[PDB]
RNA sequence: AACUGGCGAUGCGGGAUGAACCGAACGUAGAGUUAAGGUGCCGGAAUACACGCUCAUCAGACACCACAAAAGGUGUUAGUU
RNA sequence: CAGUCAAGCGUUCAUAGCGACAUUGCUUUUUGAUUCUUCGAUGUCGGCUCUUCCUAUCAUACCGAAGCAGAAUUCGGUAAG
RNA sequence: UUUGCUCCACACAAUAUAGAUGGAUACGAAUAAGGCGUCCUUGUGGCGUCGCUGAACCAUAGCAGGCUAGCAACGGUGCACUUGGCGGAAAGGCCUUGGGUGCUUGCUGGCGAAUUGCAAUGUCAUUUUGCGUGGGGAUAAAUCAUUUGUAUACGACUUAGA
């Protein structure tokens, strides 16, 4: 019988790793780790998502599962071309993390009338769901 | 605060016997123009026979980094005074700009030798981009081919005092 | 915000938790702290035992019954830290210390209610990996607390009952999901999703 | 300055306060540690101290100079009529005792 | 200085399997199964092809990269014990009083009994760890063999005998009496 | 239905004070849900009521009110400064005040 | 005993406490801003941000000031041939 | 009272035990130096009595080291029970 | 000894709430790891997915929530009852078994609201009782004085006395 070990792989930081900056001017935009300065600093670029090419602490950014092939220290135009070719933006949008962010934005965006509409529809769905519970 | 780099050119005060003195230049890492001029006069007093009263400053200019968004290696030769003597040290660091390089060099000197700003002379900052010129292993370590590492044990900051589920440090 | 906040003391650094809870009690929040025997203190167990022995050495010379009362239970140790963090000799401090309640394990009123954590006090988040720590129950039994085993037994029984309750709750939630998946993906659900819910 | 000559303290500090007991009847503070294997049994009895008298008995310790020699010993007599069992109480263990 | 990545390779023979949960290592092989907790080490594991496992520390100090190779050697020890086993041979050194060693069972626990150590009336009792087998080896006078899988328990039982046989109130440079480990090897060596 | 609350909840923390002297003319108010001065800037100028009850009827009610107003922010953590027509009675350190939504600007 | 500044003769904020230190000197009030000192809780104010160093079986913790030395240590960190 | 360095002593051998010439220190159980408190008074030497505390440990517990064969010693550690 | 003492309500009547104004919303555990779902070798695994904060979840529309008419629906839910229990750490809480009653905003109608005047908390929840009312219950001790001496300065303390 074979030996088993728990793989325990977690979101390496490397050239091409897509990050979601959480604080600062960008604060919610996607960037690519273009180079690793240090254990705590990497050079990132966000030409598609609106992040200027800048050095940043990894404390400011959040590593995302997305990664695309990108040469180390590639310029903004090349990072841009490779980002487009790999189609990382729509892949990010498809994720439930980005879906969670967009859902939270929409919920904060509702108005009072839309909150009343949400109440009405939620009461309806609750009635039908508990009816299905009773009948099933 | 944020260090800037200034080119400071100054001369001895021209006399009738000797018009147009030799007009020496330095590169000074300093917080602002006032401290840049003060450090220029400090070092000029250290090298040649001239002081602020006996000379004048003909130019002060911010030297912006040529490519401030590229990663290069920096060799910094410094001279600093300990509690017992004067020592020259050489350290190698990684940054995008020379000014931030010198800023974190000052932080490093304060942290590892308790050397304050006053007791440090930045002898030289040289940019090297070719490996096998880097000598420090703590820079050669990040100079690795196709380097990649994880960040285990992620601690997420909470704005609310109370959390309702036990935290996870996965990353 | 809440009538009472109940804090799972497990994994919490005693000082950070005491500071948080003292600020809350002075701000007017009722707080119950459970699992005090699972509170942590940074540093080696021998070190904190030496600290408690230094505490024990202090007593009023001419009458030891007037001196500092060195309480031994983990809940009482946490309470002593918090009373040190509160201005306890004024009526406001007495009101805050009345607002506080702390227990070993989880008594019957609170084993059936929600328990929260304070992430700015949790050891797993605060202490650097590889730093030694002690457990309040282990220190307390080392210095004279007599109920490490009674509390452990009652904790095992309570955890067994709570795990059975959780299995039942999972089953009910899963069956609700299975039965209402048929009613899911409906027009009302689509409208709610468009609205953001 | 120090005590000129060292002597032990007068009395035992562990029998304090040297005050009156709360009752004549001295309750058993601690009972023998329980073990489930042995049969059920009482661990105490109640008697009345009647007085002291003397006994003569042969002493048997192999190595004393009074071995197998008679010794005169003081004894205390406790009159112990059989006690009536009227009731029982059960104690649940709690984190407070 | 926070070495970014230090990793070592633990080799796995063709007959043994290592099952490693979070930090609970279990090595199974021809001789038996050995379990070790490593929750105090803060290390990571990655199996390569079932014949090698890489043990790694990311961003560790000197005192962390030391513990990395320490746990690699501990896993070496467990694998070696499960494959070949450990055999500790100890001799009896006595000038006048011969050491009398026996194996006794008070409530079935296989205590080792030492008598007449420097001719005293005290009997020195030492328990045997689980998985440690005691054998009074023949063909050599005053030799005892301690065999097992866990080198930790085998060596600790040998140390227990050696420690219980200390000489007191005498010059131990002259009174060389005692049971000393003379051989540390393998049960199935040269097989 | 069961909720009629038309105000935000808050706590009266203390008076404006240094280490060793307090100023009863200014009260520190924490607004529940607010943890930054940026978010507390919404409540600047909003009216506040400390509502309490007495055992004696005054003018047809056993409930008395002390009105006040959020004047500015206090610190980096969403606490604000408030001023009341009568200083809060200092037994209410940690008591509930009602931060109304008027005078409204939304 | 020195060019001085203070206490005495002087409260106030800070140094926990203190005649002299730091800040600043005083009519009775109200807003704002600060000094010195501080912002985990006591306690008003960031369990702020950033880079390091340190783990002590007597850690350390901010001047006056309420103390420690010579000599040592493959503890750990950074520096020439 | 305790360290640091070792020229030497210890038949050889600086450091088992010592240790010169130097030098760094530790609460004040000495005695000085000072004159801040008390001269509209803080009852003084010693002893007796009694409690407690310190440790720089004489003994007792357990150890390390010897120029520790055994006994007897000597040098140190945790130790004031 | 005028109606005593003991388990709920009311024309009525304290120092007052250290301070409700929709909900204190229940798994061990680990964190260099886990939560959930599924699969297959009587096997401590494979596979998929999630997290990146509670900004959540549940509750929430009606005179502080009135009076009323219908529509596929047997649901959801507040209450006088009945049936299993479970819970001793400080259990004082959780469903159900069934009968009765009231709302239902799940989807559609009809009437009412002003005038508190342009806001004023605009009054809605609690360790006690009483000449009082009713669904029901039994008529105890302590102490002083006497005595005692296993106690004792005095108090207290072991005792006794229809």
């Amino acid at each position: 019988t074979d030996s088993i070990v728990k793989a325990s792989n977690w979101r390496l930081v490397e050239v091409g790793r897509v990050v979601l900056i959480k604080k600062g001017q960008s604060a919610g935009k996607l960037a690519a780790i273009v180079e690793i300065i240090d254990q705590k600093k990497v050079l990132i670029d966000g030409p598609k998502a609106g992040v200027p090419r800048q050095a940043i602490n990894l404390g400011q950014v959040v590593l995302t599962p997305l990664t695309f092939a990108l040469p180390r220290g590639a310029r903004t135009a090349t990072v841009s071309k490779k980002w487009a070719a790999a189609a990382v933006c729509e892949k990010w949008a498809a994720s439930s993390w980005a879906k969670k962010i967009a859902q939270r934005e929409r919920r904060a965006a509702l108005t009072d009338f839309e909150r009343f509409q949400v109440m009405v529809l939620r009461k309806q769905k609750r009635y039908t769901v508990k009816k299905a519970l009773a009948k099933a | 605060a944020h260090f800037k780099e200034y080119q400071v050119i100054g001369r001895r005060l021209p006399t009738e016997s000797v018009p147009e003195p030799k007009l020496f230049r330095m590169r000074i890492f300093a917080s602002n123009e006032v401290i840049a001029k003060s450090r220029y006069w400090y070092f000029l007093q250290k090298l040649h026979k001239v002081k602020k009263a006996s000379g004048e400053i003909v130019s002060i200019n911010q030297i912006n980094e040529a490519h401030p968004t590229k990663v290069k290696n920096f060799g910094v030769w410094v001279r600093y005074d300990s509690r017992s003597g004067t020592h020259n040290m050489y350290k190698e660091i990684r940054d995008v700009s020379r000014v931030a390089a010198v800023e974190t060099l000052y932080q490093d000197m304060a942290a590892r030798h308790r050397a304050r700003f006053r007791s440090i002379h930045i002898l030289k900052v040289a940019e090297i981009e070719k490996t096998a010129d880097v000598k420090r292993q703590y820079v050669k370590q990040f100079l690795t081919k196709d380097l990649k590492f994880p960040l285990p044990h992620r601690v997420q900051k909470s704005t609310k005092t109370f959390s309702y589920k036990r935290p996870s440090t996965f990353y | 915000v809440e009538p009472v906040v109940v804090i799972d003391g497990k994994g919490h650094l005693v000082g950070r938790l005491a500071s948080v809870v003292a600020k809350q009690l002075l701000n007017g929040q009722k707080i119950v702290v459970v699992r005090a025997e699972e509170l942590n203190i940074s540093g080696e167990f021998f070190r904190n035992k030496l600290k408690y022995h230094d505490f024990l050495r202090k007593a009023t010379a001419f009458n030891k019954t007037r001196g500092p009362f060195h309480f031994r239970a983990p809940s009482r140790i946490f309470y002593k830290a918090l009373r040190g963090m509160v201005s306890h000799k004024t009526a406001r401090g007495k009101a805050a210390l009345e607002r506080l309640k702390v227990f070993e394990g989880i008594p019957p009123p609170y084993d059936k209610k929600k328990r929260v954590v304070v992430p700015q006090a949790l050891r797993v988040l605060r202490l650097k990996p590889g730093r030694k720590y002690t457990t309040l129950g282990k220190l307390s039994t080392s210095v004279g607390w007599k109920y490490e085993d009674v509390v452990a037994k009652l904790e095992a029984k309570r955890k067994v009952s709570s795990a059975e309750y959780y299995a039942k709750k999972r089953a009910f939630t899963k069956k609700v999901a299975s039965a209402n998946a048929t009613a899911a993906e409906s027009d009302v659900a689509k409208q709610l999703a468009a609205l953001g819910y | 300055s120090h005590r000129k000559y060292e002597a032990p303290r007068h009395g035992h500090l562990g029998f304090l306060p040297r005050k009156r007991a709360a009752s004549i009847r001295a309750r058993v503070k601690a009972f023998p540690k329980d073990d489930r294997s042995k049969p059920v049994a009482l661990t105490s009895f109640l008697g009345y101290k009647a007085g002291m008298t003397t006994i003569v008995r042969d002493l048997d310790r192999p190595g004393s100079k009074f071995h197998k020699r008679e010794v005169v010993e003081a004894v205390t007599v406790v009159d112990t009529p059989p006690v009536v069992v009227v009731g029982v109480v059960g104690y649940v263990e709690t984190p407070r005792g | 200085m926070k070495y970014i990545q230090t990793e070592q390779q633990i080799e796995v023979p063709e007959g043994v399997t290592v099952s490693i949960k979070s930090r609970i290592v279990k090595v199974v092989g021809p001789r038996g199964t050995l379990t070790k907790n490593l929750k105090h080490i803060d290390v990571t594991f990655t199996k390569v092809n079932n014949q090698l496992i890489k043990v790694a520390v990311h961003n560790g100090g000197r005192k962390h990269v030391a513990a990395l190779r320490t746990v690699k050697s501990l896993v070496d020890n467990m694998i070696t014990g499960v494959t070949k086993g450990y055999k500790y041979k100890m001799r009896y050194v006595y000038a006048h009083f011969p050491i009398n060693v026996n194996i006794v069972e008070k409530d079935g626990a296989k205590f080792i009994e030492v008598r007449n150590f420097l001719g005293d009336k005290k009997i020195r009792n030492v328990p045997v760890r689980d998985g440690v087998t005691i054998e009074f080896s023949t063909n050599v006078k005053d030799e005892i063999v301690l065999s097992g899988n866990s080198v930790e328990d085998v060596s600790q039982n040998a140390a227990d005998l050696q420690q219980i046989c200390r000489v007191r109130n005498k010059d131990i440079r002259k009174f060389l009496d005692g049971i000393y480990v003379s051989h540390k090897g393998f049960i199935t060596e040269d097989l | 239905a069961e909720s009629h609350r038309l105000y935000v909840k808050g706590k009266h923390l203390s008076y404006q004070r240094s280490k060793r002297v307090n100023n009863p003319n200014v009260s520190l108010i924490k607004i529940e849900g607010v943890a930054t001065p940026q978010d507390a800037q919404f409540y600047l100028g909003k009216r506040i009521a400390y509502v309490y009850r007495a055992s004696k009827e005054v003018r047809g009610s056993k409930i008395r009110v002390m009105w006040g107003k959020v004047t500015r922010t206090h610190g980096n953590s969403g606490v604000v400064r408030a001023t009341f027509r009568n200083n809060l009675p200092a037994k209410t350190f940690g008591a509930s005040v009602r931060i109304f939504l008027y005078p409204s600007n939304i």
